């Protein structure tokens, strides 16, 4: 389903780069933003990951 | 002896502020014409009608030619004379 | 070299068109279009009108803003749409070969400046279509100067609409003659800028209307001084002694010479100097026109151009139709 | 002859009536003036007082005799002038009910042979007013008899203005970026494309670079931005308001995020124009950026608050560009001080110690 | 008697004949005038204006008859002819391109009322407005020369050093035709003391320096230029610049023959400034070089803090943020922000 390939790759990229590799690739691509745009779950968690807010994206992905 | 008579008559509407435009200084085009850092960029500068940034010497030039000179050197060693920015703006 | 440097502005176009047309067809035929034999064709005809056997290169320019003159000149009436349409576009295949396009803008410049003064625009279309095929070819950033100068001019015909309007409100001894001519000039899109002219004295005619222009044009743009250009505006006039009211226009230096005749009959060279209010080095060349055409005759048998002698003024004119451009 | 046309509509322009003043201009027309521009200035007049009044079977009666002559009869300078003028004056007075009748009826009188503008602008505001009708039957006749030439907007290299496809794509841009949905403002910039190989420089194609300056602002790039952003502020310019202001907002934005904003203004179109209270808004923002000073930068957003809080495009980007500007002073305090306290650059700073631990893991 | 003056007036309105002859029969009606006193001196000078400005009445005598009327305004009274030119300014405004030579005229004697009252903001404004640049008819060399410089002297009297050497810059244009080499010298030196007035000493110090060894200076002014030099290498700021600027001032023999030589020999061997030095050195310098910079009168007491900060650099080891204010009479907080703007700057 479209719903689930923003989950499958923006979780795969969350545990194998930080935060420089993810503006870069999952932000800069115009290719993913249209699957990103999708669920608003998923984009507010690279947000939170590169302003350094360690506490309230743990408290989103439980 | 001959009939003169006229409705609404008129020539033209010119205007030149400050002096007359001597075709710049640093190239050939007009004061309002695509000189050289105006036509090479074709993107982050203007087209049509171009800008005119004066001075304190009331002797204007281009925007984008005065940026690049004051960058490196905000006074004039040519002559030794006082360098501003003066009246924004044809 | 048949011609030399007497050569027509319809005679080279067509000895271009005639000597390329025959060469475009022989190699998309016979040699099916090959883009070698394409590139050498174009390469030499590049040379041909730039390095020729007469000494005059720039005369070359020079001949391409004249043709252009006379498909836009307005005599009296128009052209159709069929032959303007169809010469358009064999010009711009013969601009390619010119490589000196400064020296025709500066020539297409000054041209184009005049036509529009002088109400010699006869079609709006040969502006537009004009236009559009420099910017195809060259770019936008040479067309850019033509493309100011043409909206400017649009500028001032949406204006002429608003105040045409204005004459069903309250104005009865307005109406007499021609409409509005605005045409708004400026200091880098246009050649013309403000420069004192000769201090011309104006004739009392001309003293209404102008002076309502400048305060209409005041209201737009808070403190605009206007300064006229008396060497490219032209004023009419209205002779009624002849079998029909025909009406010349005539250049608005020719009306001041005219006004002085309306205390005499005849006026000397001494007060033609008082009355116009300028230096005799203009006013030489002014009576020198009028001398040759029908409207100041000479008296005794030969009188030339001197200090001391009288001019004397003809009713009758070479006319034939109304509104009669002179230039 | 053109001598009776002359005196007798100089008396009849003398105090006007809407209905007494009309009789006068028709007696002119059966003399048929040789000039012939005594005949054409006539019949102008009608028709500025038929469009404000009286009805619509008397306005159409009185228009198919203007565009008659048009040849060698009357000269194309002073005939143009007035099909732009009546034109772009019909469409304010008139609705839509009476807009389209006057459209068909006049692709009938101008087969020609010059059909380059007079097809292609006629058919122009025939393609905007089916939107607004939703016909979709008469909508697809008119795309595939303009789908037989190379360019929409020329046929040749002749006259311009006049463009149907890329109009219909641009009014939908307007309207789709007030909802927020960047699907498929993506996928109608890509069709702009096609049109843009084709098309001069007129006025539609300034409105499609401004969806790609918005666009790639949201991805990341700030200087593919500032391109679109600056190539459309010079179309935009010649129409005005209300579609100048709300363009120099996004002009500035693109400028200060490429650190840094030291140029407010490249253009004269926009610096004597910052008399008025809302652009000045604008101009006070670069200001406080060059120097770099938050204490200045907040100062604005309170002083002026209905002008840069009511667009949510600028407003999901004032967060950024506060945070670039604490990094450029953090760096002119940090080389002196050599262990420098972590309170000492928050009083300076006049912010709270709750932004300052979070800043520093970021710089 | 102001009655029949109107009268005779509007008969010769559309009367033409001659040009000596009307213009003869006119003269007789402003002569009447001019002998006139009281109330109807001034409602027959007014109807002079409305008849001229007709258009019934040629440009050729209306431009004779008001070259002579503005001839016989100065020799009336100021409380009379002030009411005059105020009112004929706006009877002509609507014609002003008409009658430009006829404007100029009247705004040359208008401009010479307010000087008399003491009034230099009111009567240079008025020699704006004369169409000089964009005017449809040019005028001599020596008109546009002595316009341009009265316009420059009364906005130098009102405290405006910006409008002052704005307008002088137009009348450069035409100095060249001239062979007026004193006039030629004051055009860069009054240009140079406009850059120095937006607290820039270490650019001034190089303009000054550089007009000291050209061969047109006089060499009454190339003495008195590397004295501003001098001064403004003291007031400028500590940093690279200021470095190379003090020791090409002690190659030069030039500086022995001042009395300021004691200065830049303690400041160029790095030597103590105590509080002795730095008044005597303000008492030599220019009133328009003395503004309120925080502590102190004058502009040298910040340029003294910045020198002494370099100077220690290289000679004090380490000394505490208390020691080091109370040897230059500055508090605490003031020596932590000065000396931490140098590190930045990379100057110290």
């Amino acid at each position: 389903s479209p719903s689930n390939v923003a989950i499958y790759g923006g979780l795969c990229a969350l545990a194998t780069f930080d935060r420089q590799e993810l503006q870069r690739n999952v932000i800069s691509s115009s290719s993913f933003k249209l699957f990103l745009e999708l669920e608003p779950q998923v984009r507010d968690i690279i947000f939170k990951f590169y302003e350094s807010k360690y506490a309230s994206c743990l408290k989103m992905l439980d | 002896k001959k009939r003169f008579e006229v409705k609404k008559w008129n020539a033209v509407a010119l205007w030149a502020w400050d002096i007359v435009v001597d075709n710049c200084a640093i190239c050939r085009n007009h004061i309002m014409d695509l000189c050289i850092e105006c036509q090479a960029n074709q993107a982050s500068a203007t087209s049509e009608e171009c800008t005119v940034a004066w001075g304190v010497c009331n002797h204007a030039f281009h925007f984008h030619c005065i940026s690049r000179w004051l960058k490196t050197r905000q006074v004039c060693p040519l002559d030794n004379r006082e360098w501003e920015f003066q009246k924004y703006g044809h | 070299s048949n011609l030399t440097q007497e050569n027509m502005p319809t005679l080279f176009v067509e000895s271009v068109l005639e000597v390329h047309g025959k060469f475009v067809q022989l190699i998309n035929t016979v040699l099916n279009g090959d883009q070698h034999f394409m590139s050498a064709l174009d390469k030499a005809l590049t040379s041909v009108v730039n390095y020729r056997e007469p000494k005059s290169v720039c005369k070359a320019p020079e001949l391409l803003a004249k043709y252009c003159d006379n498909l836009l000149k307005k005599s009296a009436k128009g052209m159709t749409e069929n032959e303007v349409e169809d010469r358009l576009t064999s010009f711009i295949t013969v601009f390619k070969y010119i490589d000196d396009k400064d020296v025709f803008q500066k020539f297409y410049a000054r041209m184009l400046a005049k036509r529009l003064i002088h109400g010699l625009s006869m079609s709006m279309d040969s502006e537009e279509a004009m236009i559009n095929k420099l910017k195809q070819a060259c770019g936008y950033e040479f067309t850019s100067k033509l493309h100011r100068m043409y909206t400017d001019m649009s500028v001032s015909a949406d204006l002429n609409n608003k105040f045409n309007n204005f004459i069903k409100n309250q104005d009865t001894v307005i109406d007499l003659g021609i409409s509005f001519q605005i045409y708004v000039l400026q200091a880098g899109a246009w050649p013309l800028t403000q420069a004192p002219s000769s201090t011309f004295a104006i004739p009392q005619e001309l003293e209404k209307s102008v002076q309502m222009f400048e305060l209409f044009y005041s209201q737009h743009f808070s403190g605009r001084k206007l300064t006229w250009l008396h060497y490219l505006c032209t004023g009419e006039v209205k002779m009624n002694y002849l079998g029909k009211p025909y009406v010349a226009m005539v250049t608005t230096y020719q009306m001041a010479v005219l006004l002085a005749f309306n205390n005499s009959e005849t006026v000397s060279y001494k007060e033609l100097q008082d009355s116009t209010q300028m230096n005799e080095k203009e006013l030489t060349k002014t009576i020198k026109s009028l001398l040759d055409v029908k409207m100041i005759n000479h008296d005794s048998e030969k009188e030339d151009i001197d200090a001391e002698s009288s001019f004397s003024l003809n009713m009758n004119f070479s006319s034939k139709r109304t509104k009669f451009k002179i230039t | 002859v053109d001598l009776e046309n002359q005196y007798y509509n100089s008396k009849a322009l003398k105090e006007d009536d809407p209905k007494a003043a009309l009789s006068s201009f028709q007696k002119v027309l059966e003399l048929e003036g040789e000039k012939g521009e005594w005949g054409f200035k006539a019949l102008k007049q009608m028709i500025k007082i038929n469009f404000k009044l009286t009805n619509f079977p008397e306005m159409m009666n009185r228009y198919k005799q203007l565009l008659t002559y048009i040849r060698s009869a009357v000269t194309r300078n002073y005939s143009e002038k007035s099909i732009n003028s009546i034109l772009d004056y019909i469409s304010t007075s008139k609705q839509m009910d009476l807009l389209q009748e006057f459209y068909e009826t006049t692709l009938e009188a101008l087969k020609d042979a010059k059909n380059d503008r007079l097809w292609f602008k006629t058919n122009t505001k025939l393609g905007k007013l089916y939107l607004e009708r939703e016909e979709y039957g008469k909508l697809q006749k008119i795309l595939r008899q303009l789908h037989q030439s190379c360019q929409t907007d020329d046929g040749e290299d002749d006259l311009k203005k006049g463009t149907q496809l890329l109009e219909i794509y641009a009014l939908e841009i307007q309207m789709y970026t007030a909802q927020k949905n960047n699907k498929k403002l993506k996928a109608l910039y890509e069709q702009s494309l096609h049109i843009k190989s084709a098309i001069p420089h007129p006025l539609i194609m300034g409105v499609i670079r401004e969806c790609g300056g918005k666009m790639h602002l949201r991805e990341g790039e700030f200087e593919k931005a500032h391109t679109d952003f600056f190539e459309a502020f010079k179309n935009y310019d010649e129409s005005g308001s209300p579609r100048r202001t709300t363009c120099l907002k996004y002009l500035v934005l693109a400028n200060m995020l490429m650190k840094s904003g030291i140029n407010p203004f490249d253009s004269q179109e926009a610096k004597p124009y910052k008399n008025d209270p809302e652009i000045l808004a604008m101009t006070n923002l670069v200001s406080a950026y060059q120097n770099n000073d938050i204490t200045e930068f907040e100062k604005i957003l309170k002083t002026n608050h209905s002008n840069i809080m009511d667009d949510p495009f600028i407003r999901e980007h004032i967060e950024e560009l506060l945070r670039n500007i604490r990094t450029q002073v953090l760096i002119k305090l940090i080389k002196p001080y050599t262990r420098i306290h972590i309170p000492f650059i928050s009083k300076e700073l006049n912010i709270d110690v709750a932004d300052v631990e979070s800043l520093l893991v970021q710089c | 008697m102001a009655a029949a003056v109107r009268q005779d007036l509007a008969q010769l309105m559309n009367s033409s004949g001659s040009h000596k002859d009307l213009a003869g029969k006119y003269r007789q009606i402003l002569e009447k005038a001019i002998q006139l006193s009281g109330a109807e001196q001034l409602e027959a000078l007014k109807a002079f204006v409305e008849a001229m400005v007709n258009e019934n009445v040629s440009l050729v005598i209306s431009r004779q008859l008001l070259t002579d009327f503005c001839t016989h305004l100065p020799n009336l009274p100021d409380s009379t002819a002030k009411e005059i030119y105020h009112f004929t300014l706006e009877k002509i405004q609507p014609r002003v391109i008409s009658f430009e030579e006829q404007v100029a005229s009247i705004r040359q004697h208008l401009a010479s009322i307010y000087e008399k009252e003491e009034d230099w903001r009111n009567a240079a404004q008025v020699l704006v407005g004369i169409p000089l640049e964009t005017g449809q008819k040019q005028y001599n060399v020596d008109y546009k020369l002595e316009t341009y410089l009265k316009i420059a002297r009364l906005y130098l009297e009102d405290d405006d050093p910006v409008q002052a050497e704005a307008y002088i810059n137009r009348a450069s244009l035409l100095q060249n035709e001239s062979t007026n080499e004193q006039l030629q010298i004051h055009y860069k030196v009054c240009y140079a003391r406009v850059l120095d007035y937006r607290r820039k000493f270490i650019e001034a110090a190089q303009r000054y320096n550089e007009l000291s060894y050209k061969t047109i200076v006089h060499e009454s002014e190339r003495l008195e230029a590397l004295k501003h030099a001098l001064h403004c290498t003291i007031l400028a700021s500590a940093g690279q610049q200021r470095s190379r600027m003090l020791a090409t001032l002690f190659k030069d023999e030039r500086c022995q023959q001042l009395a300021a030589y004691g200065i830049l020999e303690k400041m160029y061997l790095d030597r103590i400034i105590r509080g002795n030095q730095l008044q005597e050195f303000a008492a030599m310098l220019m009133p328009h070089q003395k503004a309120t910079t925080a502590d102190g009168s004058s502009i040298l007491d910040r340029a003294v803090i910045e020198h002494n900060l370099l100077s220690a650099s290289k000679l004090y080891n380490n000394i505490t943020f208390e020691e080091l204010g109370a040897l230059l009479e500055i508090p605490a907080a003031k020596a932590e922000k000065i000396a931490s703007q140098m590190i930045t700057e990379g100057r110290m």
